[PDB]
C-alpha cells in the first residue's frame, strides 16, 4: 500500500503456528500490517523455553543502534526486551509490576498464616 | 464633593468637531455591517461627537453596541468614550450612562478616572447614593483606583452608604469589602489603613461562612485562604510600627464582631481546593481570637486608636486633600484634550489620503 | 500508454470543495459553544471527558475574564487553576495581544498572545496561547501581582550524568581494551542536552489543528 | 517514598476517585505459599 504519514518503528512480528508463537524483531513503517512489509529484520524472539529451559532472544545490536539513531520508535514489548538484556534501562512498568506482584504475594502469605492460625484454633477446639 | 470647575464642560464643548449629519453617518455604518465590513473608529467617533438631542443618544447607544460587536471593537478611542459620558450628562441621560458603564462588556465603555469622577459626582450632588455606589463598584471591578481624586470620592461614598446600611447581604459584604480594601490600600493615612482592616474583615466573614470561592470568584481578589489573617496583620503592623499610625475604633469593633459570629455560629461544583496538610481556616479561629485581643490591648496601650467615626475622618480627609487633587487632575485633563485633538487630526488626515488613493486606483482600473 | 485521459470532474470537485470551506468557515463562538446542562458541544455533539466536568461549572474561560477589562486586559497576568494546583512556582502568561471573537454576543471567545513564565522561568518571546477555550483561567489582581510573581530559583539537584545500562557499559569498556585505551574511567551519559519539559508545559498553538466546519 | 506534600497534591487532583495509599513494597519477593 502507499502509506501517507507514519514513522519507522521496531516491533515484534508474530509467526509460528497455533499454540506455538514465535516473533521476528523488525523495523517497519508503523502503518504496515503486523506480519507484512518490513524494512529490516533486527533479530528474533522465541518465547517458549527450549530443551535447556532458555528463552532465546537474538538482537542485531549494530542495526538496532542504527535505526534508533534515525528516529525509529520502540514498541513496549521491545522496550521490555531491551531492558532484560541490559541494553536499555528497565522499563518503569517492569519495576512497578514487580512491586505489585510482591505486594500481592505478601497478602497471600499473610492470609495463609491467618488461615493456619484459624486452623490452629480448630486444633485447639479439637 | 468636587468643585464646579472640576465638573465644568466649557473645555469639552469648545473642542474642534466636524459637522456630520447623523442620518448620513448612520447609513454608512449600516451598509458596512450588512456587507460584514469593518467600520472605522473615526466613524463612530463622529457619531458620538455630533449628538444633538436626547433621542440621538438612543440611536448612538445602538451604534456603540454594534461597534463593540465588530472587528474594530478594540480601537474605540478614549475621547469617544469620554465624549459619550459628557453627552449623556448634557442631555439628562445619566441612567443611560450608568447602564452602558455597568454593561461594559456589551457596549465597551471603559472610562478613565477623570470620567468616572464626573459621573460619580453628579449622583453625589443629586443625593442618589445608590447610583453613586454602582459607579464605585464599577470602578472596583475594573481595578481603577489609580488617581488619588477617585480614591477620596470612592471612600466617601462607601462609608456614607455603610452607615445607612445596618444589614448587609453576603454579596454586599463582598462588594463593600473589596471596594474598601482596594481603595484603602492606595491611601497611607488613618482613613486608608482603617479601610484596609475594614475590607479584610468583611471578606473574612464571607470566607468562613460561604467558602473562599465566594470571595475571589469574579472579583479582583486573591484566591489564597486566610483573609482574617490579613486583617490581623494590619492591626499587628500598626501596633509595632515605629511611626505613629492609628486605626479607627469603628473598624476594631467590626473585626471583633466578625470573629465572634464566625466563632459561635448557629451541578458537580463541589471541590476541596485546599491541601489536606494545610490547616483549615475554621480550625485557626481560636488562635485568631487571641491575637486580636493582644493587638487591641497593645494599640489601646499605645493610644493608637481614633475614637472619631470613619465617616467623619473621611469627610475631613476629603476636604483637606481633594482641593489639591482637583487642580492636578484638571491640569492633566487639559493635556489629554490637546493630545486627543492631535490624534484625531491624524486619523482624519489618514482617511483623506486613502480616499484620494482610492480614486487613483479606480482611475488605473 | 496514452489511453489515460483527463478527469475534469475530479479537478472541478476538488477546487469547488476547497472554495466552499473558505466561504463557510465556522467561528470560535460556534465550534466551542457548550450546553452546560449536558456538557456536550452542539456543533459536533462531543461530550467532554468526566474529569473536566467539575471545572467547566466552577471555572471561567480566558476571554470571559478579559472581556470585562479595559483594552481586553493587555499587560495583565493570567494563570490557570490546573497550574496553581500542580506547581508551587509561579506559572502565568503576560498578555500582549488579544483578538476577541466579535461575532460572540458577549465577546467571550477569541485568541490571545503573551509571554509565558512557567515554573518561575520566563520565555524571551511572545507566542500564541493554547487552550484559551478551557474553563481553567484565573486573572491575577494588580495589587497581588508582586507577591504572586515573586520567585527565588533553587539550585538544580537533578543529576546531570548517569551510568550506562549494564550491557551497553560492558560493550564500551570492552571496546576500550580492544583499541588499546587503558583506563578505569566509568562511562557516563550526559543528560543536560536532552532534558524534558513537564508534560503540562504549554504547547505551540500556531502549529495546532482546528476542527472542521461540518456539523454532526 | 513520595514527599507528604506531593501525596496531598494528588489526593486533591483525583478527589473522589482514589485508591488506598500503598506503602513501601516488601524488600524481597515473598516466598510463594504452598
Ligand atoms: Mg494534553
Amino acid at each position: 500500500k502507499a502509506y501517507h504519514g507514519g514513522h519507522l518503528t521496531i516491533r515484534l512480528a508474530l509467526g509460528g503456528c497455533t499454540n506455538r508463537p514465535f516473533y521476528r524483531i523488525v523495523a517497519a513503517h508503523n502503518k504496515c500490517p503486523r506480519d507484512g512489509r518490513f524494512v529490516e529484520q533486527l533479530g528474533s524472539y522465541d518465547p517458549l523455553p527450549n530443551s535447556h529451559g532458555e528463552k532465546l532472544v537474538a538482537l542485531n545490536l549494530d542495526r538496532i543502534r542504527h535505526w534508533i539513531g534515525c528516529g525509529a520508535h520502540l514498541s513496549k514489548p521491545m522496550e521490555k526486551l531491551l531492558g532484560l538484556s541490559g541494553f536499555f534501562p528497565l522499563h518503569p512498568m517492569m519495576i512497578t509490576n514487580a512491586e505489585r506482584l510482591r505486594r500481592r504475594r505478601a497478602r497471600e502469605v499473610l492470609l495463609a498464616s491467618q488461615k493456619a492460625e484459624s486452623e490452629a484454633k480448630e486444633t485447639e477446639a479439637s | 464633593l468636587l468643585s464646579a470647575a472640576y465638573v465644568d464642560s466649557h473645555q469639552w464643548e469648545a473642542r474642534e468637531k466636524e459637522e456630520y449629519h447623523l442620518a448620513d453617518l448612520a447609513s454608512l455604518m449600516d451598509k458596512a455591517y450588512e456587507r460584514k465590513l469593518p467600520v472605522s473608529s473615526l466613524s463612530i467617533s463622529r457619531f458620538v461627537d455630533n449628538i444633538a438631542s436626547r433621542e440621538d443618544l438612543d440611536s448612538a447607544e445602538y451604534y456603540l453596541y454594534k461597534f463593540r460587536h465588530s472587528p474594530n471593537c478594540w480601537y474605540l478611542r478614549d475621547w469617544t468614550i469620554h465624549s459619550w459620558i459628557r453627552q449623556c450628562l448634557k442631555y439628562g441621560a445619566q441612567d443611560k450612562a450608568l447602564y452602558t458603564l455597568v454593561n461594559k462588556v456589551q457596549y465597551g465603555i471603559f472610562p478613565d478616572n477623570f470620567t468616572f469622577n464626573l459621573l460619580m459626582d453628579y449622583f453625589i450632588k443629586k443625593g442618589n447614593y445608590k447610583d453613586a455606589l454602582s459607579v464605585v463598584f464599577e470602578i472596583m471591578m475594573q481595578e481603577a483606583f489609580d488617581v488619588p481624586s477617585t480614591q477620596f470620592l470612592s471612600l466617601y461614598v462607601l462609608y456614607r452608604c455603610l452607615a445607612e446600611k445596618t444589614e448587609l447581604t453576603w454579596e454586599e459584604e463582598r462588594d463593600f469589602g473589596a471596594s474598601l480594601l482596594l481603595s484603602g490600600l492606595k491611601q497611607r493615612n488613618t482613613v486608608g489603613l482603617s479601610s484596609q482592616l475594614y475590607g479584610y474583615a468583611l471578606l473574612g466573614k464571607v470566607e468562613l461562612q460561604r467558602g473562599v470561592r465566594a470571595v475571589y470568584h469574579g472579583m479582583p481578589l486573591m484566591w489564597t485562604p486566610g483573609y482574617l489573617d490579613r486583617a490581623l496583620q494590619v492591626m499587628e503592623r500598626v501596633a509595632s510600627s515605629p511611626e505613629d499610625l492609628k486605626l479607627g475604633r469603628e473598624v476594631l469593633d467590626v473585626l471583633d464582631g466578625v470573629l465572634k459570629v464566625v466563632t459561635s455560629p448557629d451541578g458537580s461544583a463541589n471541590l476541596v481546593e485546599q491541601l489536606d496538610t494545610e490547616e483549615p481556616e475554621q480550625s485557626k479561629l481560636p488562635r485568631y481570637l487571641e491575637r486580636f485581643q493582644a493587638s487591641r490591648s497593645k494599640l489601646q496601650e499605645l493610644n493608637r486608636v481614633e475614637s472619631e467615626s470613619l465617616l467623619t475622618l473621611t469627610t475631613q480627609l476629603v476636604k483637606e486633600k481633594l482641593p489639591a487633587c482637583e487642580a492636578e487632575d484638571l491640569a492633566t485633563y487639559e493635556q489629554k484634550l490637546r493630545e486627543w485633538h492631535l490624534e484625531r487630526v491624524q486619523l482624519i488626515q489618514r482617511e483623506q489620503e486613502q480616499r484620494e488613493k482610492a480614486k487613483q486606483e479606480y482611475q488605473a482600473l | 500508454r496514452k489511453k489515460v485521459r483527463p478527469r475534469l470532474i475530479a479537478e472541478l470537485a476538488r477546487r469547488v470543495r476547497a472554495l466552499r470551506e473558505q466561504r463557510n468557515q465556522p467561528r470560535d463562538s460556534q465550534l466551542y459553544a457548550l450546553d452546560y446542562e449536558t456538557l456536550t458541544r452542539p456543533h459536533s455533539g462531543r461530550r467532554l471527558p468526566v474529569r473536566a466536568w467539575a471545572d467547566v461549572r466552577r471555572e471561567s474561560r480566558l476571554l470571559q475574564l478579559l472581556a470585562r477589562l479595559p483594552l481586553f486586559g493587555l499587560g495583565r497576568l493570567v494563570t490557570r487553576k490546573s497550574w496553581l494546583w500542580q506547581h508551587d512556582e509561579p506559572c502565568y502568561w503576560r498578555l500582549t495581544r488579544v483578538r476577541p471573537d466579535y461575532t460572540a454576543q458577549n465577546l467571550d471567545h477569541g485568541r490571545a498572545w503573551g509571554i509565558l513564565t512557567f515554573k518561575g522561568k520566563s520565555e524571551d518571546t511572545a507566542r500564541e496561547i493554547e487552550q484559551v477555550m478551557y474553563h481553567d483561567w484565573r486573572l491575577v489582581p494588580k495589587h497581588e501581582e508582586e507577591a504572586f510573581t515573586a520567585f527565588t530559583a533553587k539550585p538544580e539537584d537533578r543529576l546531570n550524568s548517569v551510568p550506562y545500562p549494564p550491557l551497553l557499559r560492558a560493550m564500551i569498556l570492552a571496546e576500550r581494551q580492544k583499541n588499546g585505551d587503558t583506563s578505569v574511567q566509568e562511562p557516563l551519559l550526559n543528560l543536560e542536552r536532552t532534558r524534558m519539559r513537564p508534560w503540562d508545559y504549554p504547547a505551540k498553538q500556531e502549529t495546532k489543528g482546528r476542527a472542521k466546519g461540518t456539523p454532526v | 517514598q513520595p514527599p507528604e506534600r506531593e501525596l496531598s497534591r494528588l489526593r486533591r487532583l483525583y478527589q473522589g476517585n482514589l485508591l488506598e495509599e500503598s506503602g513501601p513494597p516488601p524488600e524481597s519477593m515473598p516466598e510463594m505459599p504452598t
